[PDB]
């Protein structure tokens, strides 16, 4: 049995978007289907349902806007949406319901992002090393990756390099609706001056490549 | 509708422990009870339906007891591959039902205080009309941690945000970023930067601080 989604990612508020999840392994006229979403940090939540002969049901926060469906032929789930709302946020996962919500088998999940936000590539300032980050012979030092969109991001150091003590915090959503996170890496106070510390920000979907030399 | 409450929120454990968490709810359900465990990144998995069956495939470690309104999900000896967060399920014939909000299991280790370090907003980012001042408390335990920030010895609130690392793979700590956001021209009004870090590993709060230039 597989379960793969496809479909998801960035769609304006009021916006419209369909869900794929093309199913192997069992035939989906015969069972019940299910979508259940997670909106990132928050719990689970069954959103839709199809059963065998057809019936489908909703939960009230998309009633009226999602619709489940399938093709036999192509064996593939589908999630409509219409009228789509920022809380709508989610991983969105297709499921094998074996009747009263009872999933026992999972897509991926596909990620959906409802915002106004453009797509935007990110500031990348320094967290320089100074005596304010130098305890003993460690030394902290960072990028602060400030005001991109959407997710996701990916930091490394000198290129792959450097990997012990990095810490790549998880982004914050800010009120302007844009992301911002930190990368640090914690290094011999000896180290500094004659180690050069590059932090490698990579944003593909704006195209968006930052190499940051931080010094103290 | 039906509300599932669970306990603890969170459990900090050893491997080889027994370990007991807690779903009740609103009213009865009688048996319409399952439970799944999901890891960061992954779908979640489901461990037991009905209140009591184990789902196949799962190991015989995971059971649950319970009906009407109380429910108990054990595992009689814990391994590494159970730290995760665990979920209850109300079964309902049609969408809605209800998840509970979780119980996060990690891993118990030594009390750690945080490592802090402030970093003042670069002159770049203040060329732009923006200061971000960072607060990093590096590799502590346990997770509970506060973070205050004061300006000119006075205390904010609502300026700051914060990020925590899942917990380290190596050393089973915790790490967190806080961020103080302020305009240019706030930032230049004031002298005294400061981050007050509260956490059991601390016999008082510690206060990093640096002067504006």
């Amino acid at each position: 049995v597989q379960l793969v989604e496809s479909g998801g990612g960035l769609i304006q508020p009021g916006g419209s978007l369909r869900l794929s999840c093309a199913a192997s392994g069992f035939t989906v006229s015969s069972n019940y289907m299910s979508w259940v979403r997670q909106a990132p940090g928050k719990g689970l939540e069954w959103v839709s349902v199809i059963y065998s002969g057809g019936s489908t049901f909703y939960a009230d926060s998309v009633k009226g806007r999602f619709t489940i469906s399938r093709d036999n032929s192509k064996n593939t789930l589908y999630l409509q949406m219409n009228s789509l709302r920022a809380e709508d946020t989610a991983v969105y996962y297709c499921a094998r319901d074996l009747g009263t919500g009872l999933f026992d088998y999972w897509g991926q999940g596909t990620l959906v992002t409802v915002s106004s936000a453009s797509t935007k590539g990110p500031s990348v300032f320094p967290l320089a090393p100074s005596s304010k980050s130098t305890s003993g012979g460690t030394a902290a030092l960072g990028c602060l990756v400030k005001d991109y969109f959407p997710e996701p991001v990916t930091v490394s150091w000198n290129s792959g390099a450097l990997t012990s003590g990095v810490h790549t915090f998880p982004a914050v959503l800010q009120s302007s609706g844009l992301y911002s996170l930190s990368s640090v890496v914690t290094v011999p106070s000896s180290s500094l001056g004659t180690q050069t510390y590059i932090c490698n920000v990579n944003h593909k979907p704006s195209n968006t490549k930052v190499d940051k030399k931080v010094e103290p | 509708d039906i509300q599932l409450t669970q306990s603890p929120s969170f459990l900090s454990a050893s491997v080889g422990d027994r370990v007991t968490i807690t779903c009740r709810a609103s009213q009865g359900i009688s048996s319409y009870l399952a439970w799944y465990q999901q890891k960061p990144g992954k779908a979640p998995k489901l461990l037991i339906y009905a209140a009591s069956t184990l789902q196949s495939g799962v190991p015989s470690r995971f059971s649950g007891s319970g009906s009407g309104t109380e429910f108990t999900l054990t595992i009689s000896s814990l391994q590494p591959e159970d730290f995760a967060t665990y979920y209850c399920q109300q079964l309902d014939s049609y969408p809605p039902g209800t998840f509970g909000p979780g119980t996060k299991v990690d891993i118990k280790r030594t009390v750690a205080a945080p490592s802090v370090f402030i970093f003042p907003p670069s002159d770049e980012q203040l060329k732009s009309g923006t200061a971000s001042v960072v607060c990093l408390l590096n590799n502590f335990y346990p997770r509970e941690a506060k973070v205050q920030w004061k300006v000119d010895n006075a205390l904010q609130s609502g300026n700051s945000q914060e990020s925590v690392t899942e917990q380290d793979s190596k050393d089973s700590t915790y790490s967190l970023s806080s961020t103080l956001t302020l305009s240019k021209a706030d930032y230049e009004k004031h002298k005294v930067y400061a981050c007050e870090v509260t956490h059991q590993g601390l016999s008082s709060p510690v206060t990093k601080s640096f002067n504006r230039g």
